[PDB]
């Protein structure tokens, strides 16, 4: 009985679901019935090639001459809900704390500690390399550096081999490698990602060649 | 008290049993070994399937339609698998085993086919090659035959 | 740039020679 | 050992005879 | 200084299939006459273990004009 | 038929899978790329 | 037969 | 370490959790794993002991061939029931088990009485910055050691 | 071959086209042919299942009839087996046995000796050992100053519970069951536990006796022996095509076998728990190559 | 690939056109096939579909299943280097690095806490001699149990309770490269159910076949 009620339960899920869906395609067909006529086809993969994991059969959708892709629909508007409660734990939260002081200063403190204890775990993993005398640390750290904001700078060689960048609070600009980088992680992205995600989160690189 | 004694020495008489029974197995089996190794060089074991007779080659698909109804099941193995040679029995009653040499491997079956190959694979035989006395056999034979048409 | 802040007015005091 | 083919092919063989 | 270029050596088909999959999870629609949806406890221990509602101290509105 | 009550809202696809990044970082992603659009 | 830990047979 | 990948070191938790089945986008997870693991829990090479086993071997060998001479003869022409699980160490036992699972097959080498086998048993400076900006190398597409370049040069030599 | 192709392209499609299920479940519309099919189905599921049922039973009367023509306290021989399986097993590791019944489901086996073996609840230290001869054992105990009808039962009860748990070993399967905290406790005893000497004296062994002599040893052989844990030196060729043991007991003490690549040689080497090191050679013997 | 190696792939005739004053029938179809005014489309045998399309040999493969890497050009198949009196330990680890060391065969242990618990939190710490961070472990089993959903519905769908199917329509969105691959999701839910049915009145008519053979022998 409770089995019988948990299949009626997602399957009622399943039908919302596919009616989001279906109301979703109907919305972007009369939105943008505007451009063109249809062209819906199963364009068959061109490539031959794709042993990188990587999906086949590319739905290419032509309203006219134009492009467009077929988007998810309950994702999203899960998504889109989700984004508003974050904001509102964030609105709360700041409210809360311009309301109280006692805890602010708790919190600020406690914020304090974690940066103190991530700047010594960042720094804990560094050293001097005497023989051609520059400061270099672990490239596999940086990223976590990365996540955290600790990134002052970078400046990037010509042909993409090694790194120069600095940290904040700090003076000296770091020496860090690619190659043994991407031979660490060729399975999740790489220094691709890595660009990707310095220039995702804004953190300013310079193109220079020596 | 004396018949810990008595237990002790059967305990002796059963390590020592043990001991010689490992011995007997080792000796079995390069016995085997040397009795392989023996009686290939006379020709008796000529067209058996340790010393099979070259025949048609076999693709990539077959190798692994063979494989999949576990048929193959005595193979030879060289240059880090890039040639597999298969060995399958034919009747002639008299029954021959024939060598097929398989057809590029192409590069990454390994890890679904050394999957697929230790539940059919009864003995392996790998005939890994050594270079320097090879080529030093190569280079003297090639003077031979030449200097001996001269 | 507050954590820039934070970190310079706390900097750091490690050794770690290699 | 290695045969070469023409138009440079290098196929690596067996043991060898 | 900041610079950029937009004509990388980088590869190429991974950058299609990442903005490919970029439209596909959000395209362009956004919504406004929407309420928050509570997430399962599994999805707030989550994101509370990746501090995301960790409040805005770093703007100077005036979460650091009194500190 | 304790995770079936969770299970229920993650049934929904993979969201918190999909979700790695801000709001302003997505945002910044979306533009930063290609003018093709 | 090979080992059927109790995963299998349980759930 | 590459050989045997367990270290018998925090790619071992990344591999079992995230690898096995686009772009995944999650490398922080790595770092976040390693730097978040604190530690707070002579070289001689000693030649005798190796030395003396093989003396141990040559000693055993006398009373082990006469006692095999007297029992057995050749002519011309339980426990639980899987092998696996005798004399191992317990762990050895239970890292055996995971592979034991798909893998049942011993292989069965016990048998050598075919045809191959006749033998029985009976048991009884203007232009050079303009060349360095010139220079393509932007794209590797490589993927050693400055000491195998050294062998390469001499071997090239 | 040329009406197989056609036949495998055409008929077997238009069979499962003509089955598929979408007229299939309308009874109202099934024709003679579905039914001829239904029938055919229905016909082989009766011959199988018939044949089966003979097949199965056979062997059970052939039993019977076996017995019909044919034809020291329990407590100790359930302590007897006790002492045998504590000696054989390591503690920490339980094996459950279910058996296959003749109509298709796994019955669990509560009274298998593999259940409760480490469980607690002059002359036995003698009678709880079958592993000397009873010739020997009464010659001996001439020689001590000291029931033969004990040892005629032992051995007739030993022989019937040595038939009857062949005949229980023919259909059945085993779930293992481990005890974690004996599993850790037995990693740091011998893991983290390890104290032997022995800590990388494998390789340079090979670099000084080069002038003794290996034979050639077999794959498989090697796989079977590695599988029950005889093997404590594993010692690789650089280029992963040669092998030199060190083995643990036998006569000569180290071999040569070669190798063909599988990652799960790394998993029953790992398994085995044997010790791993590295034959790391000059340049100079790359050099004159 | 466009095989997955197998060698042999589904013709599928995607639109016909036909003249006008037909209808859509097979053999009509055949005569458009066999003068080529049909889609002869390939697909792979991949996409299990319920009903098995006319089997061929790849175009592309030959039979073989193994293709020559046309970026390898016939002018630049080559080397001049010593490579084959001089092959190094590192060609033995570049055709090494490709076979990924199975570790399926624990991860399919680890569907149990205790294991997975022991696996991953407790080991690592014992022989590398380190203590976890509490946002750590919870990071790692909160991933973890995310993890385990499938093969908890897997194994919900397996036992076959009365309307398995929503439970298959929830395995199938919840992870769907896994869920084309199992034999557990039937492709034709009503093809099983008949069969199921059809499989029960059979096994009731043979036991009374079974039971009616034996009055004829008194
Ligand atoms: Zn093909
Ligand atoms: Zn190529």
């Amino acid at each position: 009985r409770d089995s019988v009620d948990f299949s009626l339960r997602i399957k009622k899920r399943l039908e919302e679901s596919k009616k989001l869906q279906r109301d979703l395609q109907n919305r972007i067909r009369k939105r943008m019935k505007k451009f063109g006529e249809e062209k819906l086809f199963v364009q068959k993969t061109p490539e031959g090639e794709a042993v990188k994991g990587f999906p086949e059969a590319e739905v290419k959708w032509m309203f006219g001459e134009k492009e467009v892709v077929v988007p998810k629909a309950i994702q999203l508007h899960l998504r889109h809900g989700w984004k508003k409660w974050q904001e509102e734990a964030k609105a709360d939260l700041k409210q809360k704390l311009l309301e109280d002081v006692d805890f602010g200063k708790q919190y600020i403190a406690q914020r304090q500690e974690q940066v103190l204890l991530d700047r010594d775990r960042v720094v804990s993993k560094t050293w001097y390399n005497e023989d051609k005398s520059r400061w270099e640390m672990d490239p596999m750290a940086v990223p976590y550096a990365v996540s955290r904001k600790l990134i002052d700078s970078a400046r990037i060689r010509h042909d993409y081999a090694v790194m120069y960048v600095a940290l904040k609070g700090d003076d000296k600009e770091f020496y860090v490698d690619i190659k043994e980088y991407e031979m660490l992680f060729e399975k999740f992205g790489g220094f691709d990602a890595l660009y990707l995600k310095m220039l995702a989160c804004g953190i300013p690189t310079s193109v220079h060649l020596m | 008290k004396l018949r810990e004694t008595e237990r002790e020495r059967l305990s002796n008489m059963e390590e020592l049993e043990r001991k010689a029974n490992v011995q007997l197995e080792r000796q079995l089996v390069m016995a085997s070994d040397w009795s392989r190794t023996l009686l290939t060089m006379r020709g008796k074991l000529k067209g058996t399937e340790w010393d099979p007779e070259t025949s048609h080659r076999i693709n990539f698909s077959d190798f692994m339609k063979l494989l999949d109804s576990n048929s193959v099941q005595y193979m030879e193995y060289s240059n880090y698998g890039q040639t597999i040679s298969v060995i399958l029995p034919y009747y002639k009653k008299e029954i021959i085993f024939r060598r097929h040499i398989v057809d590029r491997m192409p590069i990454d079956g390994w890890n679904d086919v050394w999957k697929k190959l230790h539940q059919q694979i009864v003995n392996v035989e790998v005939f890994n090659v050594d270079v320097v006395p090879a080529e030093v056999y190569t280079t003297v034979a090639t003077f031979v035959v030449w200097s001996m048409r001269l | 740039x507050f954590l820039n802040n934070l970190l310079k007015v706390m900097v750091x005091f490690l050794x770690x020679x290699x | 050992l290695t045969v070469l083919i023409k138009r440079g092919i290098l196929i690596l063989i067996h043991k060898k005879a | 200084e900041i610079h950029l270029k937009i004509v990388p050596p980088l590869d190429k088909v991974f950058l299609r299939w990442l903005a490919r999959d970029l439209q596909r999870v959000h395209g362009f629609k956004p919504k406004n006459n929407t309420r928050a949806i509570t997430p399962p406890d599994s999805y707030i221990e989550f994101m509370r273990l990746n501090g995301s509602l960790d409040v805005d101290l770093d703007d100077p509105d005036l979460a650091h004009l009194f500190k | 038929x304790x995770v079936x009550x969770x299970l229920l809202n993650x049934v929904f696809x993979x969201x918190x899978l999909x979700h790695g990044r801000x709001x302003q970082x997505x945002x910044x992603l979306y533009n930063l790329m290609x003018x093709f659009x | 037969x090979x080992v059927y830990v109790l995963v299998i047979k349980v759930k | 370490k590459g050989l045997l990948p367990i270290p018998m070191i925090n790619r071992l938790i990344v591999s079992l959790l995230y690898l096995t089945k686009i772009r995944s986008f999650f490398s922080d997870r790595w770092s976040e794993l390693h730097l978040g693991s604190n530690p707070t829990e002579e070289q001689d090479v000693s030649f005798v002991p190796s030395r003396r086993s093989e003396n141990k071997e040559i000693v055993n060998i006398f009373k082990i061939i006469t006692y095999l001479q007297n029992t057995v003869s050749i002519h011309p022409i339980w426990l639980n029931p899987v092998k696996p699980f005798q004399r191992s160490s317990l762990i050895s036992s239970f890292s055996k088990a995971n592979r034991l699972r798909f893998l049942n097959n011993p292989h069965h080498f016990c048998f050598y009485c075919n045809k191959r086998f006749p033998f029985y048993v009976e048991k009884a400076l203007i232009s050079e910055i303009s060349s360095k900006s010139l220079h393509n190398l932007l794209l590797s597409e490589e993927m050693r050691s400055p000491n195998v370049r050294e062998v390469l040069y001499s071997i090239l030599f | 071959h040329h009406e197989l192709t056609r036949f495998k392209n055409e008929t077997v499609p238009s069979f499962i086209d003509w089955n598929k299920w979408e007229h299939w479940k309308d009874i109202r519309n099934w024709d003679g042919k579905r039914v001829a099919a239904l029938f055919i189905y229905a016909f082989a599921l009766l011959l199988s299942c018939q044949r089966v049922y003979v097949a199965i039973q056979a062997p059970r009367v052939e039993r019977e009839r076996r017995e019909l023509t044919e034809s020291p306290s329990p407590g100790n021989i359930e302590k007897f087996k006790r002492n045998m399986w504590r000696k054989a097993t390591p503690k920490g590791l339980k094996l459950k046995r279910f058996i296959e019944a003749p109509d298709g489901t796994l019955v669990h086996d509560s009274s298998y000796v593999g259940e409760n073996a480490w469980d607690d609840d002059l002359k036995k230290i003698i009678g709880r050992n079958a592993r000397i001869q009873t010739e020997a054992k009464k010659k001996l105990s001439q020689d001590l100053g000291v029931w033969r009808e004990r040892l005629a039962t032992w051995k007739e009860m030993l022989e019937r519970e040595k038939l009857s748990e062949q005949l229980n070993s023919s259909a059945a399967k085993y779930v293992v069951e481990f005890d974690m905290k004996e599993v850790e406790k037995s990693l740091r005893e011998d893991v983290i536990g390890r104290t032997s000497e022995t800590e990388g004296t494998r390789a340079l062994w090979i670099s000084k006796r080069w002038w003794r002599y290996r034979p050639k040893l077999p794959y498989t052989y090697f796989l079977q022996k590695l599988d029950s844990s005889e093997v404590a030196a594993v010692v690789f060729t650089e280029d992963l095509k040669r092998l030199y043991v060190t083995m643990k007991e036998g006569f000569p003490l180290e071999y040569i076998v070669d190798i063909p690549l599988d990652p799960y040689l790394f998993e029953t080497i790992c398994n085995a728990g044997v010790e791993v090191d590295l034959l790391q050679k000059r340049q100079i013997h790359y050099f004159m190559k | 690939t466009m095989c997955k190696g197998t060698g042999s792939v589904h013709y599928q005739i995607k639109d016909y056109n036909l003249r006008s004053g037909e209808k859509p029938t097979a053999d009509c179809v055949a005569d458009a096939i066999v003068e080529n005014r049909a889609e002869l489309v390939h697909l792979p045998s991949s996409f299990n579909h319920s009903a098995p399309l006319p089997s061929k040999d790849c175009p592309t493969c030959d039979g073989t299943g193994a293709m020559s890497c046309t970026e390898c050009k016939n002018k630049l198949q080559v080397r001049i280097s010593a490579d084959d009196i001089m092959e190094p330990p590192w060609k033995a680890y570049n055709v090494l690095k490709k076979m990924d060391y199975p570790y399926e065969h624990i991860v399919h242990s680890m569907k149990d806490p205790s294991i997975a618990n022991f696996w991953l939190i407790t080991l690592p710490q014992i022989v590398g001699g380190f203590d976890y961070d509490e946002d750590v472990k919870k990071k790692i089993w909160w991933q973890y149990e995310e993890s385990m959903r499938y093969d908890q519905l897997r194994d919900l769908v397996a036992k076959r309770n009365p309307g398995w199917e929503y439970l298959q329509d929830a395995l199938v969105s919840i992870d769907p490269v896994r869920a084309r691959e199992d034999p557990v999701i039937v492709k034709n839910v009503p093809y099983y159910k008949a069969k199921k049915s059809l499989e029960a009145e059979s096994q009731k008519k043979a036991q009374k076949g079974s039971r009616q053979r034996k009055w004829w022998f008194f």
